[PDB]
């Protein structure tokens, strides 16, 4: 088994200093063919050389760079050795919908996608009386799905009197936590009736003024 | 060849006589070469026309028509207002590629529409003018032939007022005088004669006399054809208004761009520290591009590109619709000048009367009949003499013809007073044929011509053996006093003395005149003839007459003019009458018309008094003397053709009254040339009008009615009104629009209305308001307002009150929405959106409300005079309804399926209903603002 010595894990802060990740193939009796860096199972571009010792430099480290890095060593007649250098950093929410407007008696969908590593734990909250409480499944109409980035909250058979409000994903991780908010509004069924009663109230007083004038 | 004859007649001098004598002799020596029989004439057969016109080629082809549709498009493209729009579209299209392109197309579309419409209407107008305006007295045959055909050899009969259609050698005639200023530039009356100057020229006007001509050639080789081939106060005010609006719009656009750039730079660089990194240069220029485009679009909104289109559309619509009202317009600017008309100087006969002469009263047998009598009532030995003295007296060509069409009246063809006399004779159950047939020119030798100088026509007949029989018809005052006996009683020849005739004048003549009857007198004489009388001394050869009977002819006043004149006087227009009849008859008819009312102080002075009282210093004409007459003058009797001209000149040029006067003159005749051109607008007569009076006028009346003139006045006022209402609507829109932009750049850092939406608003307002508000049909309410002044401003008080009130309502609603729409609708605020951001439905609501308010205010902008019932007459103009409904549907589709390119997000049903609610509220606010006194 080839021996690979790797650099220590790095926590990406707001500092602009470039970060260098190092692997050294210290012991190998096989004719090495090539080597490459990989991030989250994706081979980084232009990282294939001889590289019996291999380096990767990040000039502007950001939270989007952090991930589970590997330096894979492919040999002529030996199985590959991968190893792992984890680059930890706090998570950041990169995508959400500002508001969700839906008719009563319909479904609602909200999501909070984020970037970081190690991948976070998604929990949702609901703002009541000025403070954020935990979501409650007290009617079986709430569905929460959790993934690495994606989280999804779904509501069925919206109720105008209870559901509307602001919800908040929470994205926690050993480095830190981040959160954003989404406003859900449920529209009444009798909405298109009040303006109609207005329009009539303008016609039957626009006529009255005219015919009296004649 | 015609070329030799043309070169011969080109001399135009006293040498022509010599040449004609030295080479061509008289007319008949070489008339055979032209292939023409003078006395016999030409039947008018096609083979004869082909044989005599083997090398004619063609007639005078109409002008080349260099104005094609493409030429008109190019001409209308270089308009001052459209240059700005097309330049700005070019800048926008160039600046886009760096959906921005969707901006430029909008501007382009506007320009395209305008130019197309303009070109189309212009071309249409030209075709109409060619179609409407293209029997000639030069007939050849004894029967009249149509004007179109013109041949070489035809024998023209020329009368006073004929416009000469071709060139020809003179043959015979009496005292022919012609105005040749159309060719020489000299306005002196050339007297034509075989022995001095026998040529007759196309395009010259016959001022006096009559004759015949043998045309040298049909071929249009006359000097006038050769030279012709060789060849708006409202508009000024509107141009001034357009340039002022453009300047204000330019200033506002520049200020908006400066404010936006200042905000961006100060906020991004000074308040917050950000260095000018080169990598961010594209973003920093995209911002600038956006700001610039916003400014540009504001300018193209503020520029009024629909004003000239509105003017041309209203003028073309009115000109086309006048033709179905018996007015055909030649000069376009006369359509709107008639709106301001403040005086009309018409003539009695032809226009105010039906010009049909009938006999209703008589004074025969020393008895006054008010109705046509039985033939037995009148004693014998007198009826025969009356028939002899009427049938043979004058103008054997005044034949009476049956109508023979839909039971019409027996229209007359000759001198109308003599026609009425023949009608009276026929109504006595007699016939003039057994008298005229037995008396041809055979013994008819001594005839005195009829003219206004003598007002009488006399003939001598040789039939009485060893005697003569003089006949005379006179104006009851020139001729009546010349008689010496009365055929009264049972044929008795009582002695006529100055004593009893004075009482007779006040007994029968005065009541006849007061009934509106023109009084004429018939007299006869018998010369002994044993010594031949020397008949050249008119003073004595017309005396010693014997009056047979006195008859009063009449022509009824048209049934429509008593109300047309009333409408004219209600609309502030004063109408005067100029006539050649005696003062009594003129006053009697002017009372029936309504021109002068029985109780008032209105002058009715004659022509001689008029000339005497306006010339104090020798014969000089003084404006001060005229200014004391024309304000209170209604009837001008026994006038002269120059009297009408001097009255028009005195009225127009006067600076005495508080308001400048614009007059209209109705004319018909030879000498109504200068009087009909000094006036501001001239009306020629349709059927009774000569060619000289038709080529100097501005409008021609097809039906000859005076009541047509009033229609013209109405159709003038409508034109003005149309422009006014358009202006109203347009101004309101752009005011709000501009203000919104200038308040979007200060409170926020972006205009609430994007560039493409503002271009849609500009398209609606300018193009469609010009097309829809400028075709309003006229109503009878227009003829109830005093004529407008000269320096009256376009933006009247009510128009600016409407502009301010509706702008106030629209501005408050738009600002309230822009700042509280996130909470009123619960729709998430769209303010402070970053660059390249998805559209929101907070701003789509503002755009939709703006457009709906504009449409519901376009409905309001159809009333300028404070009228409350806006929907009055809305269905008489289908263009308005079509355009408004089409715009509404297009707005719906733009908001719904018109997303990211138009910056519009789809709306639900209640938001649409709220937008419509606010528009109808604009209608109700229009109702509110109408109940405010502008005084
Ligand atoms: C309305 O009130 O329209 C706005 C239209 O603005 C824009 O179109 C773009 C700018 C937006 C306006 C904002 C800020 C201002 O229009 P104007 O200022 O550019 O033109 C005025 C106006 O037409 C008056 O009504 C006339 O008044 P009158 O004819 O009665 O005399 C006056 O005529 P004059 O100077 O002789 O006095 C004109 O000059
Ligand atoms: N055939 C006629 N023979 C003799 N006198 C006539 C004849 N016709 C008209 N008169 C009279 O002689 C004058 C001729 O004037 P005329 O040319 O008919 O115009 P007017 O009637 O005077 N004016 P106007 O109605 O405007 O054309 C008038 O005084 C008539 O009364
Ligand atoms: C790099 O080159 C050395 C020297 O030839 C060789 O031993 C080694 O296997 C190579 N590694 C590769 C090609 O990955
Ligand atoms: C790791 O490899 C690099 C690159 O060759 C080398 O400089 C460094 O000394 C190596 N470190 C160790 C501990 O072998
Ligand atoms: C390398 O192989 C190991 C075997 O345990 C595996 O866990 C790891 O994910 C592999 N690395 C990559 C980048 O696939
Ligand atoms: C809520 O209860 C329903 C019905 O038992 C279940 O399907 C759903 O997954 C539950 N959701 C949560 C977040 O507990
Ligand atoms: C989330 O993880 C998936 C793999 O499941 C990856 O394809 C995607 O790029 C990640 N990020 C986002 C923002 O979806
Ligand atoms: C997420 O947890 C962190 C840590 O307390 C906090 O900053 C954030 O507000 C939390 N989220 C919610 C939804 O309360
Ligand atoms: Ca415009
Ligand atoms: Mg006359």
């Amino acid at each position: 088994k080839p021996r690979i010595v790797t650099s220590e894990e790095v926590i990406i802060r707001e500092s602009l200093l470039p970060v260098t990740l190092q692997c050294n193939l210290t012991s190998s009796s096989h004719t090495l063919m090539y080597s490459y860096w990989t991030r989250n199972g994706v081979e980084l571009t232009a990282t294939r050389k001889n590289a019996s010792n291999m380096e990767y430099r990040i000039n502007k480290p950001r939270a989007e760079d952090s991930g589970e890095y590997h330096c894979v060593y492919h040999f002529v007649s030996a199985p590959k050795a991968n190893a792992t250098i984890e680059v930890k950093a706090a998570p950041d929410i990169t995508g959400h919908k500002r508001s969700e407007n839906k008719n009563e008696g319909q479904d609602a969908m909200m999501y909070c996608k984020s970037v970081g590593y190690p991948h976070p734990e998604w929990i949702w909250r609901k703002k009541e009386n000025g403070v954020f409480e935990e979501i409650s499944n007290s009617s079986g109409r709430f569905f929460i799905t959790n993934k690495e980035n994606y989280t999804e909250l779904s509501i069925v058979n919206l109720q105008i009197t209870e559901d509307p409000g602001e919800y908040e994903c929470n994205a926690t991780n050993s480095i830190g936590s981040a959160s954003v908010s989404t406003v859900l509004r449920v529209r009444s069924h009798l909405a298109p009736l009040w303006p109609f009663l207005g329009i009539l109230a303008e016609i039957i007083i626009l006529v009255v003024i005219i015919v009296v004038y004649e | 060849t015609m070329e030799e004859l043309r070169s011969l007649m080109e001399l135009r001098g006293t040498e022509a006589v010599v040449k004609i004598k030295e080479t061509y002799g008289d007319t008949e020596a070489i008339c055979r070469r032209l292939k023409t029989s003078p006395v016999e004439g030409l039947p008018g057969t096609a083979p004869d026309l082909e044989k005599r016109k083997q090398i004619f080629g063609q007639n005078f082809i109409p002008p080349k028509k260099p104005k094609t549709f493409l030429q008109l498009v190019w001409e209308a493209l270089q308009d001052v207002t459209l240059i700005i729009l097309e330049i700005a579209a070019i800048i926008s299209l160039g600046l886009s590629f760096y959906a921005g392109w969707i901006e430029g197309a909008a501007i382009l579309l506007s320009v395209i529409c305008v130019v197309l419409v303009t070109a189309f209407n212009d071309w249409s107008k030209e075709k109409q003018f060619r179609g409407l305006q293209s029997t000639v007295v030069r007939a050849g045959q004894v029967v009249q032939i149509p004007v179109a055909e013109i041949v070489v050899g035809d024998i023209a009969q020329i009368k006073y007022g004929d416009l000469l259609p071709a060139d020809g050698l003179f043959i015979q005639g009496n005292d022919l005088k012609i105005d040749e200023s159309s060719l020489t530039g000299e306005s002196d009356q050339v007297r034509k004669s075989v022995d001095k100057d026998p040529m007759l020229l196309s395009g010259t006007h016959v001022m006096e006399g009559s004759g015949r001509m043998v045309v040298t050639a049909v071929g249009v080789n006359s000097q006038t054809g050769i030279i012709f081939t060789l060849l708006s106060v409202l508009q000024g005010k509107l141009t001034k208004l357009a340039v002022q609006i453009g300047k204000a719009g330019l200033v506002m656009s520049a200020i908006t761009v400066i404010i936006l750039v200042l905000y961006f730079t100060v906020d991004t660089f000074v308040v917050n520290k950000k260095p000018w990194l080169t990598e961010c240069t594209p973003v920093y220029v995209q911002y600038f591009v956006k700001f610039f485009i916003i400014g540009v679009t504001v300018l193209v909104v503020a520029v009024p590109e629909g004003l000239p289109l509105a003017v041309t559309i209203s003028l073309a619509y009115s000109v086309k619709k006048m033709m179905k009202d018996n007015n055909l317009v030649r000069h376009l600017d006369a359509c709107e000048t008639m709106g301001n008309a403040t005086a009309i100087c018409s003539d009695k006969t032809g226009t105010l009367t039906t010009n049909r002469m009938t006999v209703v009263q008589a004074y025969v047998g020393d008895v006054h009949y008010k109705e046509i009598p039985d033939p037995s009532s009148i004693n014998a030995k007198t009826l025969e003499l009356l028939v002899n003295a009427i049938a043979i007296n004058s103008a054997y060509t005044t034949k009476i013809l049956p109508p023979e069409k839909e039971g019409a009246l027996p229209r007359q063809v000759g001198n109308k007073t003599e026609c009425g006399l023949l009608g009276f004779v026929l109504d006595l159950r007699q016939d003039y044929e057994p008298v005229r047939s037995q008396m041809p020119e055979e013994k008819l030798y001594k005839v005195y011509t009829f003219n206004s100088v003598r007002k009488s026509m006399s003939t001598v007949i040789k039939m009485p053996d060893e005697s003569f029989r003089m006949y005379s018809k006179g104006a009851s005052e020139i001729v009546l006093k010349k008689c010496c006996k009365i055929l009264s009683g049972a044929g008795e020849a009582r002695v006529f003395r100055p004593r009893d005739r004075d009482e007779m004048v006040k007994k029968v003549i005065e009541p006849m005149a007061c009934d509106g009857l023109r009084t004429i007198c018939v007299a006869y004489r018998d010369f002994p003839s044993s010594p031949e009388p020397d008949w050249d001394n008119e003073n004595d050869i017309l005396n010693e007459l014997t009056c047979i009977c006195v008859v009063g002819i009449e022509d009824p006043v048209r049934p429509e003019v008593p109300e047309a004149i009333r409408k004219c006087q209600r609309a502030g227009i004063t109408v005067r009458m100029v006539t050649g009849d005696n003062i009594n008859t003129a006053r009697a008819i002017a009372i029936k018309c309504g021109i002068i009312h029985p109780g008032e102080d209105f002058l009715c002075l004659e022509g001689k008094e008029f000339n005497r009282r306006i010339r104090n210093e020798k014969g000089e004409i003084e404006q001060e003397r005229i200014d004391k007459i024309w304000p209170k003058l209604r009837v001008l009797a026994r006038s002269s053709p120059t009297d009408k001209h001097t009255l028009v000149k005195g009225i127009i040029d006067s600076t005495h009254t508080e308001q400048r006067q614009v007059v209209a003159v109705t004319g018909d005749g030879t000498n109504d040339g200068p009087a009909l051109k000094k006036a501001d607008v001239g009306f020629a007569m349709g059927i009774a009008g000569t060619d000289v009076a038709k080529e100097a006028s501005d409008i021609i009346l097809t039906d000859d009615n005076f009541s047509s003139i009033v229609k013209a006045v109405m159709w003038g006022r409508n034109v003005y009104d149309s422009i006014s209402k358009f202006l109203q609507f347009q101004l309101t829109v752009n005011v709000v629009a501009v203000i919104v932009a200038f308040t979007g750049a200060c409170i926020t850092q972006d205009s609430p209305l994007k560039a493409v939406q503002m271009l849609w608003v500009n398209l609606i307002m300018d193009t469609f308001a010009s097309l829809a508000l400028a075709t309003e049909p006229p109503t009878e309410t227009l003829l109830l307002r005093k004529p407008y002044g000269r320096n009256k401003p376009l933006i009247s008080r009510t128009m600016m009150k409407n502009i301010l009130g509706h702008a106030v309502y629209q501005l408050t609603l738009i600002f309230t929405l822009l700042f509280v729409g996130e909470k009123m609708f619960q729709i998430d605020s769209g303010r402070n959106a970053p660059l390249h951001s998805p559209p929101s439905e907070h701003y789509t609501i503002i755009f939709n409300t703006f457009v709906m308010m504009q449409l519901f205010n376009e409905i309001n902008a159809r009333k300028i005079h404070g009228e409350r019932n806006v929907f009055d007459g809305i269905f008489r103009n289908p263009i308005f309804c079509t355009i408004v409904l089409g715009t509404f549907a297009i707005q719906i589709v733009i908001v719904q399926f018109g997303g990211k390119p138009f910056s519009c997000s789809p709306l639900q049903l209640d938001q649409w209903m709220w937008c419509i609610f606010i528009g109808l509220g604009e209608l109700v606010w229009g109702q509110v603002i109408a109940t405010i006194p502008t005084s």
